């Protein structure tokens, strides 16, 4: 026998129609349901919204809804990646200008949960 | 009368139902621009919508443009077509997208076409306040991506406090579902709700959620998701008693 699923806790984001679905869990394995991402957030397919499905090993995808990072303009750096969408933990250098640099000798940024970490600025 | 709808404010005279609060519809730090009829009118998360200058048992379309601030300024995310179906004690909405941001850049649009149902709300029936016996009929429309035709009839046994239904006429074969045996279960709040599984030749390929509305449980509306050979598509369901 296969292990239902209970209601799911979709980190940063949550369920459509969350009243109606709410008192039916938990629910069978095969079971799907619409939900969304929160500002900043995608689902995996790359939108704020998609189907999260109840399998034999639990809720899928796992991690529902991953960290989206738009690279910001530079104000004293080359802007070849400027307004560029990265996913959650891809890495990016940071070209700047002449006599400008990343904070504390930095030069390579990486997209967080909590956003770019460090913050893409040139001096 | 859709301009009016975006200008013109509350008023008690018109047409029930006469408000809507978009909250499944708008994201909390999105903007939802809606344009009809020279009128244009931004949500909103929470904010009204002013239903009530919408013709009843009927869809109400917009041109939608749905927005984020990114580095305070409000770039576009997706586009398209925004459907309003409007009854006496609920109402529903629904976006037909036609643009979409690009996956690699911010700022580049590309066409995309998604059908997602928005806002299921109105003058929720109590579950507490529910008749104790009888049967009651349902009758209305069940609407898809493309399609306002579908045909939706919905039974509820108020003394087994269960229902089932079925969606005939849409376009889309594999969209006519039937609407299996569900429990009425109490809300959060104590709202008459219904959720079951949807069968097409008697296999399950999805499920589907139903608010009762009204004070004398009038009407029924929510939605339905199915599983199809081309992916999974929403309907959009309202359906009423006899006036």
């Amino acid at each position: 026998t296969l292990k239902p699923c209970d209601y799911p806790d979709i980190k940063h984001g949550g369920l459509y129609h969350e009243n109606m679905r709410r008192p039916y869990f938990p629910v069978a394995v095969g079971k799907y349901y619409s939900y969304y991402c929160d500002e900043h957030f995608e689902t995996p397919s790359g939108s704020y919204w998609d189907h999260i499905h109840c399998t034999q090993d639990g809720w899928s995808p796992a991690v529902p809804c991953l960290r989206k990072c738009y690279f910001p303009y530079l104000e004293n750096g080359y802007n070849q990646n400027h307004g560029r969408k990265f996913v959650q933990g891809k890495s990016i250098d940071v070209a700047c200008h002449p006599g400008y640099a990343l904070p504390k000798a930095q030069t390579t940024v990486t997209c967080m949960e909590n956003g770019w970490s460090p913050t893409p600025r040139c001096i | 009368g859709l301009a009016d709808a975006l200008t013109a404010p509350l008023d008690h005279k018109d047409k029930g139902l006469q408000s809507l609060t978009l909250d499944q519809s708008v994201r909390k730090n999105e903007k939802l621009k809606l344009a009809a009829q020279g009128a244009e009118k931004t949500y909103g998360n929470g904010d009204s919508l002013n239903t009530g200058k919408l013709k009843n048992d009927k869809v109400s379309r917009f041109d939608f443009i749905r927005q984020i601030e990114v580095d305070g300024q409000l770039i576009t995310l997706e586009s398209g077509e925004f459907q309003v179906y409007k009854q006496s004690h609920s109402a529903l909405t629904a976006f037909q997208t036609e643009q979409i941001q690009d996956s690699e850049h911010s700022g580049k649009m590309v066409a995309k076409r998604q059908f997602r149902i928005g806002d299921i709300a109105g003058e929720h029936t109590s579950f507490d306040k529910l008749p104790e016996g009888g049967r009651a009929t349902y009758r209305g429309t069940a609407f898809g991506s493309d399609d306002a035709g579908g045909k939706l009839t919905y039974t509820i046994d108020f003394a087994a406090k269960q229902g089932n239904g079925k969606i005939e006429h849409l376009k889309s074969p594999e969209l006519n579902v039937d609407l299996a045996a569900a429990d009425i279960k109490p809300d959060g709040k104590r709202h008459a709700v219904i959720s079951g599984s949807v069968l097409y030749n008697q296999a399950a390929k999805g499920s589907y959620s139903l608010g009762i509305f009204g004070g004398k449980a009038q009407e029924v509306a929510g939605s339905a998701a199915v599983k199809t050979v081309n992916g999974i598509r929403h309907i959009g369901l309202a359906a009423k008693q006899e006036l």
